[PDB]
């Protein structure tokens, strides 16, 4: 009995236990846990060279077991049905707090208790910065330790103050530190080596704003490229069918695939089959999101309409037709003004963005600067009618109109595959 | 539809980068009322309960602070005993007579 | 690979169905293969060479073999940049070097890579002699012209070449169609 | 059982009708975060 | 179209193979400013890096 | 051994400065806890101007 050491459990009596999930599903203890919270069963780890052991009787559990963890890591134990017997308070946090004066008082007097000495330029500007990586214009983060870090730095790179400039040099440095990827894609750029398109206008091309792994996703544009030939009603996605990912239906050929045949009714079956690929190999594309720019560039390859470069087009569509709202906005937008930027911008560069991420635009100073100036634009689309109209500079309405034009497309198209079937049919 | 300054403007607007602030400290768990009444429930009941989170919202922290200004009575001393040579038993007597 | 789509077959296949449209799918088969296996082909981009032996082969243009072909290309037909674009260039002038220059080998490497170039000593020796030439290349097209030293537009161009062997061999597709039916 | 238990942990070791209606009512708000988080981008529109 | 020799070199011409050169030594991390400054910021703050 | 020590939990005053080539933290990287503990990501350019 007396080289019986106590354990976590054992100290814990009469007070709390408070486990990481994730320990608990790592270190694969979560039965004996379970064991010992039901049964009262707390054993002492035994040697396995050591035959002879003790038989410790059960022992009532008096404490309260406090797990403390990601929602993920309890994705993994909430299908056991004896956790949501015996852990029924879920004590879940917001990720996000409203926006408001209140909170914003109470982040500054939370961050007055940590020790930071902040003026109230450095207190809203970290009120902003919270509310930038919310992503919301009306939620600011909750997740009170990265401000804390962002503060800290803020006081570094300002002496021992907080002031204004002190947290904007502290956001600047942050985003310069792992800017390295943007920084050699700007050069390439520049250099020539990576050849994208900010003026003019371009048939079956668009730039569609993708983002890049790094600890802050860089948003940056890709040029899409459409391809329409005579042939099976098949839309053909090279990037998400390359190698063995074409095994996959994926859910955004099918979207794209729904909303062409639907949309343009003149014939019992597509007569064109659209390749749709990206130049250049970071993109890392979703398959279950169909973007609006594979829609675009694929009504300007079907219609010959030459889109406008300057606009990036960013936001996923549906087979209906309206645009749906993308994350990492801010970042796709930001990326696509510093691509503009390093190949300088003409005063009429833009990105063309859904209008249900209009509440998710927290941009950088400069980026809404330049817009005042006007030497930027955002465009804020309901359906991709709007965006394909905004992009072609005409309207869908009347002799010329957009869907004629396709409509003109899609009939030369079947044309050509009924030639070719006529000559097989003989 | 061009959005204008106007529409993209989510700055508040600043009066001064001096004369620093004073601020009472925030009650714990601040803008996380669902979070505190279920640790208030889960205190009072002494039922088993999980903080679930999303990463560095220093979850692991607050609990403390706010388990720290919690009371209950005191604990026992709880230890083993030998109820034979083989057999070991966990028992708890009251404060100070271990 | 029977089991695989890749990338780089699908690149190819599209632009060559969107650039030559008077028949419906495209009436050819393409077999591509490398002579003397040392390649390790990449399989996440099309080489524009690849897409210059396939136009040569469906139009029955002679290419010029004194210019070596490198760069990757999309479905628009523009020729993009590859890695090693020195390793390429001086490993073409090593091989014409040891059979001989005669004044008239070059390579044709992407625009995109004009900005990449650092080459020995030697090769620039010879392109200031003339004996080396180095063409760079914007699009496939441009490709083509420089090999087959014809232009797409005018009479007996590229265009209508090509053109004259797609409509061949869909020709011989309907000739065996019609023998089929009957 | 378990309802019955924050019901009375709720009205100070009684159970009432309203104990047991703000033990359901806490019940759900709870895990609530979820449909919080999808109301609220409903009504801020990126959820049309 | 075909790159002329002017377009083609690169090399930075050499004025002379004498004159033993003498420089003074550079300020650590040249050319690595984002490095130089992300090291000073992470020891001033003492935040692991 | 049969019975070791309980060593006590130590309070760090060290920084951790990591040095390593960028595959070797893009494994590292996936843990939301190298995010919150390190910090400053000091980026060597591999090209200088």
């Amino acid at each position: 009995v007396s080289l019986i050491r106590p354990g976590a459990v054992h100290r814990a009596q009469g007070g709390y236990l408070i486990l990481d999930a994730l320990s608990l599903k790592r270190e694969g203890t979560w039965e004996a846990f379970k064991r010992a919270l039901r049964n009262g069963q707390v054993e002492p780890v035994t040697e396995p060279q050591a035959p002879a052991g003790l038989e410790v009787e059960p022992f009532p559990i008096q404490m309260q077991v406090i797990l403390v963890g990601t929602p993920e890591a309890f994705e993994g134990l909430e299908e056991d049905p004896a956790f949501s017997e015996l852990f029924r308070i879920r004590a879940e946090f917001s990720p996000t707090l409203p926006a408001s004066p209140e909170n914003c008082t109470a982040l500054g007097g939370w961050l007055l208790a940590q020790g930071f000495q902040l003026t109230q330029g450095g207190l809203t500007r970290l009120y902003d910065e919270a509310r930038r990586m919310a992503e919301q214009r009306d939620r600011m983060d909750a997740r009170l330790v990265e401000i804390r870090a962002l503060a800290e730095e803020a006081a570094v790179l300002g002496g021992g103050l907080l002031t204004a400039e002190s947290v904007e040099q502290a956001i600047a440095a942050r985003e310069h530190r792992s800017f390295l990827s943007e920084e050699e894609f700007l050069r390439a750029v520049q250099e020539g080596v990576i050849r994208l398109r900010t003026t003019g206008r371009a048939v079956g091309e668009v730039n569609s704003l993708v983002v890049v792994e790094a600890a802050p996703y860089w948003g940056r544009p890709a040029r899409l490229t459409a391809r329409a030939a005579p042939g099976r009603d098949h839309l053909i996605s090279i990037d998400r069918e390359a190698g063995l990912g074409g095994q996959i239906f994926h859910k955004a050929v099918l979207t794209l695939a729904g909303y062409l045949r639907s949309r343009y009714i003149e014939h019992g079956s597509l007569p064109v089959t659209i390749s749709l690929a990206f130049e250049q190999n970071y993109v890392s594309i979703e398959g279950d999101a169909a973007g609006l720019a594979e829609l675009v560039a694929a009504l300007s390859a079907i219609g010959n309409l030459p889109l406008r470069q300057d606009l990036a087009v960013t936001g996923a569509v549906d087979q209906t037709g309206k645009v749906l709202a993308v994350g990492a906005i801010n970042a796709k937008v930001e990326g696509f003004f510093r691509v503009c930027k390093a190949l300088g911008l003409s005063g009429t560069q833009g990105v063309i963005l859904p209008e249900a991420n209009l509440a998710n635009l927290t941009l950088r100073a400069e980026v809404l600067e330049a817009v005042r100036a006007g030497q930027f634009h955002i465009y804020a689309v309901e359906t991709a009618e709007q965006a394909l109209e905004i992009l072609a500079g005409a309207r869908m309405e009347g002799f010329r109109g957009l869907q004629e034009k396709i409509r003109a497309g899609l009939e030369a198209f079947a044309r050509l595959e009924e030639g070719h079937d006529k000559e097989d049919r003989e | 539809m061009r959005l204008s300054y106007e529409a993209l403007e989510w700055r508040t607007p600043i009066e001064n980068s001096t004369e620093p602030v004073s601020l009472p400290p925030p009650p714990p768990f601040f803008g996380q009322e669902r979070a505190r009444e279920a640790l208030e429930l889960a205190i009072r009941g002494g039922f088993h309960a999980y903080l679930v989170g999303p990463p560095s919202l220093g979850k692991h922290e607050a609990l403390l602070a706010y388990l720290s200004t919690q009371s209950v009575e005191t604990p026992p001393d709880l230890l083993y005993v030998p109820l034979s040579e083989r057999k070991v038993a966990v028992l708890t007597l009251p404060s100070g007579q271990e």
